[PDB]
DNA sequence: AAATAAGATCACTACTGGGCAGTACCAGACTCGAACTGATG
C-alpha cells in the first residue's frame, strides 16, 4: 500500500525508526535525474565525465546508491561466469588537511575500495605516486567497472590557485582517457568552479509545479511516518519550505529528528512546536540560500 | 550503554578530546589524529584490531604507538 | 622598486622492511653394465 504498515505500532520504537530511516521517496526530480544518468551510462556518446550538481540535501548520495544497486542487479546475470568484474565502484573524495588536494590518498582509497591486494607493495614500471596511479589504471582496465562514482567531488577544487584549479583535474582526465572508465563526479554547487552536465534542481517556489511536487512529497512523507495518529503537515507547507528551501533530503532528516523526539516521549502526533524544536536555524537557511543562489546564477548561463 | 558494553565488546559509548592551541601559527592535524586515536583506543582491553596502516599498532603494555614516520592521511585512515 | 613570503633543491640523519646465492634431505623413477638362461640352426 501507499501508507506505512499498521503492525509496527506494537513493535518497539527502534523498529519504527529503522523502518522510517530506510524510506527513500521517489520525487519526480530524483527519478528524472536517475533516468538521465542511466541513459548517459548505457550509451556514453564518447564522454568520460558525468558531472552532477546540486546543493546539499537534494539527494545525490541516495541517487548514487540507487544507481549502484540498479547497475549491480542489471549485471547480475553475467557475473556468475565472469569474475573480476565489479559492476560499479563508488568512493568519496577526501577533504585535504593541507592547502592542496592529495592524490596519493585518492589513489590508495580507490585501490582499497576495489579490494586490490598488496597496495603497500606496488611497483612503478617505468606525477604523483606513479606506482599507485598505474595500479589504479590497471585495476580499472581489468576489473572493468561500469561507472566510477566520486561523491563530494567539490573537494577536488581545494588548490587555491586560478592557474591550477582546472589543472588539478588532469590526473582524473588522463585516468579516464586511457582506461575508458566513466567518472561520475557528484558534488555541490562548488563543482561549477571549472563531459556531461546534470542539474539536481530543488523545488523553487516561483514555479507552481515545484510547489505541487513539494506538497506531494510532504504528503507521502506524512503518510509513512509511524505514529498512532497521522500528523497534519501540508498546512504548514510554507514553514516546511522556509527552513528547507525545497530540498527533499534535509526534509527527510528534519522529519527524522521530529519523529525520534515524538517516539522517545511515547507521543502520538506532531504539532508545530515539535517541528520548531528540531528546525534549521534562521541563519543556516540564509547561508544555504546564498550558496544555492550563487550556484543557480553560475548555472543560469544559456 | 553500560549493560550493552557488558553484553557486546568492542564498543565505546562516548569519546572526547580537547583541541590544542598550536605552538606554531597553524593548527596541527597530525597531533589531532594521533591524540584522538590514543584517547579512543588506549582505555580499552587488548581487543585485537588491525587498522589498515602499517605503522600504528598496539604494544605489550597496551599503550598505542604511532611512529613519527607515519604520514597524517594514514593516521586519518 | 624594495621588502617580505614561499616553494624547490641539495645534503645529511635516523628508522624500519626485508630477500638471494646457497645448502640439505628423501625416496620415486628411469636407464643400462653385467650377467643368467633358454631356443635354435
Ligand atoms: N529522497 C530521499 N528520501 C529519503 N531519504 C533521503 C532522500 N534523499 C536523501 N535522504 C537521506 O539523506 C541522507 C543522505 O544525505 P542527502 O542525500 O540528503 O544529501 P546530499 O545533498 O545528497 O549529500 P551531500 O550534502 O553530502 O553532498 C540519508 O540519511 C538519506 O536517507
Ligand atoms: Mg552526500
Amino acid at each position: 500500500s501507499t501508507g506505512f504498515p499498521l503492525e509496527l505500532l506494537t513493535r518497539p520504537a527502534t523498529e519504527r525508526l529503522a523502518y522510517f530511516e530506510n524510506y527513500t521517496v521517489a520525487h519526480p526530480r530524483l527519478k528524472e535525474v536517475y533516468e538521465i544518468l542511466m541513459r548517459t551510462i548505457a550509451e556514453p556518446a564518447g564522454a568520460s565525465f558525468i558531472f552532477v550538481y546540486g546543493a546539499s540535501g537534494v539527494g545525490k548520495t541516495t541517487l548514487r546508491l540507487r544507481v549502484e544497486q540498479k547497475l549491480t542487479e542489471l549485471a547480475l546475470p553475467k557475473l556468475e561466469s565472469d569474475r573480476a568484474r565489479v559492476p560499479v565502484v563508488g568512493i568519496e573524495a577526501i577533504a585535504p588537511e593541507s592547502r592542496y588536494f592529495n592524490w596519493k590518498e585518492y589513489y590508495t582509497r580507490a585501490l582499497i575500495t576495489l579490494e586490490e591486494p598488496l597496495i603497500d607493495h606496488k611497483f612503478d614500471y617505468g606525477v604523483v605516486a606513479p606506482a599507485l596511479r598505474r595500479a589504479l589504471e590497471n585495476a580499472l582496465i581489468h576489473r572493468h567497472p561500469d561507472v566510477f562514482f566520486v561523491d563530494e567531488a567539490q573537494h577536488f577544487g581545494k588548490v587555491a590557485s586560478g592557474y591550477k584549479l582546472q589543472d588539478q583535474l588532469d590526473c582524473l582526465k588522463s585516468l579516464a582517457n586511457m582506461t575508458g572508465i566513466l567518472h561520475c563526479l557528484l558534488g555541490t554547487y562548488e563543482l561549477l568552479t571549472f563531459s556531461v552536465d546534470i542539474h539536481f534542481r530543488r523545488y523553487c517556489a516561483d514555479s507552481p509545479e515545484d510547489v505541487q511536487a513539494f506538497k506531494s512529497v510532504l504528503l507521502t512523507f506524512q503518510q509513512h511516518l509511524p505514529l498512532a495518529e497521522t500528523p497534519n503537515l501540508v498546512d504548514h507547507w510554507e514553514y516546511f519550505y522556509e527552513r528547507t528551501l525545497g530540498c527533499i533530503g534535509t526534509l527527510k532528516d528534519w522529519l527524522k529528528r521530529v519523529l525520534s523526539d515524538a517516539l522517545d516521549r511515547e507521543a502520538t502526533t506532531i504539532t508545530l512546536k515539535d517541528l520548531q524544536k528540531r528546525a534549521l536555524s534562521v541563519a543556516q537557511c540564509q547561508k544555504m540560500f546564498k550558496e544555492i543562489q550563487e550556484g543557480e546564477r553560475q548555472l543560469s548561463e544559456t | 550503554a553500560l549493560p550493552k558494553l557488558e553484553s557486546d565488546r568492542a564498543r565505546v559509548p562516548v569519546v572526547g578530546i580537547e583541541a590544542i592551541a598550536p605552538e606554531s601559527r597553524y593548527f596541527n592535524w597530525k597531533e589531532y589524529y594521533t591524540r584522538a586515536l590514543i584517547t579512543l583506543e588506549e582505555p580499552l582491553i587488548d581487543h585485537k584490531f588491525d587498522y589498515g596502516v602499517r605503522g600504528i599498532s598496539r604494544d605489550n603494555f597496551g599503550k598505542i604507538n604511532v611512529e613519527s614516520k607515519v604520514v597524517a592521511p594514514a593516521l586519518r585512515r
